[PDB]
């Protein structure tokens, strides 16, 4: 059975390049084209190449001439893909694709794009790894309803955040929000619940907050 | 390059509805045209190749129509699964291009949020910064206004939002909006507010405090 595996999110300085890896198994490497397709935050997709592992044949759009490398292993059915030059521009989630190969009639066009990669998350900027700080959001008393309460987690490179709340088990009302990008390059975002009032002076609320590229992980205790 | 264009970049149906996609091309791309589907967080499906073969294991309510230059995708009766972003790909000619993608999401009641405001906290003015955020829970549609007002002041382009996806139970939105000061700034003010505009209040609703006199 078919999977491609790609490697780890990457994160990258303006200039320098960066090196996709793309594992096949489950069918003959050898048989089918891979491509390339990239998806920029909140943006659609952009293909960027594709090359035939049994010829070692290489094809890009205009646009990509001289950026983009695509080589293969055919040892270890891998194929990989490097962009050279990066701009903040290029910051996107990077996708193999397979495509049927070799060609019967353009067939290498008829059919599409089946099986995909996970993906992989490429970040290009000029911030460094940093951990978030972690604010409580409270209300300004215990209002005379429902109630709200939250986390957030500013201050933080590369993403992702995960946060839960009372170590996982406080579901029910819980919105993460997608983080921004602030103008100084780090991220920033929030994470809430709503509870009926009743309940506030009855129970503690903990926010769990994991910033693995910093390696930091922090428990904050919300109250008013 | 051909251009391909797909209408109307959202669709707002109930489940059960039948959905019918567009994509039109500049030029004319023959037959060759894939349609994928992707929900967040997750790669892009096959589901269309040449125009209308179904891919492989893609269940019969999709099927694809059309050829040179206008497109439909109909997906005859809309299961919860299929609430997703659709994009077309021509194959015709290089650079293989996509379109920009319909958002196919689910119709429900209107419904009015329930607006929240937070200060910033004390451990967060010891480092010269003052973030207030304000919260819009589970409201349907997504359009909404939030308004930021610091003494009476309106605050345009000095804060940043975002929106959850519609959610798994109720088909409702939330929206989180971070107005940021200098702490300087915070503690020269008193009154902070947060007004909000949404279809289901016949009257904007306003949420504020006053600093220190929390
Ligand atoms: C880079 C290359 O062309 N071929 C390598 C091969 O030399 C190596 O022994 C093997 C083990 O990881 O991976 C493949
Ligand atoms: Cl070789
Ligand atoms: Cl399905
Ligand atoms: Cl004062």
């Amino acid at each position: 059975q078919v999977q491609l595996v790609q490697s780890g999110a990457e994160m990258k300085k303006p200039g320098a390049s960066v090196k996709v890896s793309c594992k096949t198994s489950g069918y003959t490497f050898t048989n089918y084209k891979i491509n390339w397709v990239r998806q920029a935050p909140g943006q659609g997709l952009e293909w960027m190449g594709w090359m035939n592992p049994d010829t070692d044949s290489t094809g890009y759009p205009q646009k990509f001439q001289g950026r983009v490398t695509m080589t293969r292993n055919t040892s270890i059915s891998t194929a990989y893909m490097e962009l050279s030059s990066l701009r903040s521009e290029d910051t996107a989630v990077y996708y193999c694709a397979r495509s049927y190969g070799s060609g019967s009639y353009y067939r290498d066009y008829y059919y599409g794009m089946d099986v995909w990669g996970q993906g992989t998350t490429v970040t290009v900027s000029s911030a460094s790894t940093k951990g978030p700080s972690v604010f409580p959001l409270a209300p300004c008393s215990r209002s005379t309803s429902t109630a709200a309460l939250g986390c957030l987690v500013k201050d933080y490179f590369p993403e992702p955040v995960t946060v839960s709340w009372n170590s996982g088990a406080l579901t029910s009302g819980v919105h993460t929000f997608p983080a921004v990008l602030q103008s100084s390059g780090l991220y920033s975002l929030s994470s809430v619940v709503t509870v009926p009032s009743s309940s506030l002076g009855t129970k503690t609320y903990t926010c769990n907050v994991d910033h693995k590229p910093s390696n930091t992980k922090v428990d904050k205790r919300v109250e008013s | 390059e051909i251009v391909l264009t797909q209408s109307p970049a959202t669709l707002s149906l109930s489940p059960g509805e039948r959905a019918t996609l567009s994509c039109r091309a500049s030029q004319s791309v023959s037959s060759y045209l894939a349609w994928y589907q992707q929900k967040p967080g997750q790669a892009p499906r096959l589901l269309i190749y040449d125009a209308s073969n179904r891919a492989t294991g893609i269940p019969a309510r999709f099927s694809g129509s059309g050829s040179g230059t206008d497109f439909t995708l109909t997906i005859s009766s809309l299961e919860p699964e299929d609430f997703a972003v659709y994009y077309c790909q021509q194959r015709s000619n290089w650079p293989l291009t996509f379109g920009g993608g319909t958002k196919v999401e689910i119709k429900r009641t209107v419904a009015a949020p329930s607006v929240f405001i937070f200060p910033p906290s004390d451990e967060q003015l010891k480092s010269g910064t003052a973030s207030v955020v304000c919260l819009l829970n589970n409201f349907y549609p997504r359009e909404a206004k939030v308004q930021w007002k610091v003494d009476n002041a309106l605050q345009s382009g000095n804060s940043q939002e975002s929106v959850t996806e519609q959610d798994s139970k109720d088909s409702t939105y939330s929206l989180s909006s971070t107005l940021t000061l200098s702490k300087a700034d915070y503690e020269k003010h008193k009154v902070y507010a947060c007004e909000v505009t949404h279809q289901g209040l016949s009257s904007p609703v306003t949420k504020s405090f006053n600093r220190g006199e929390c």
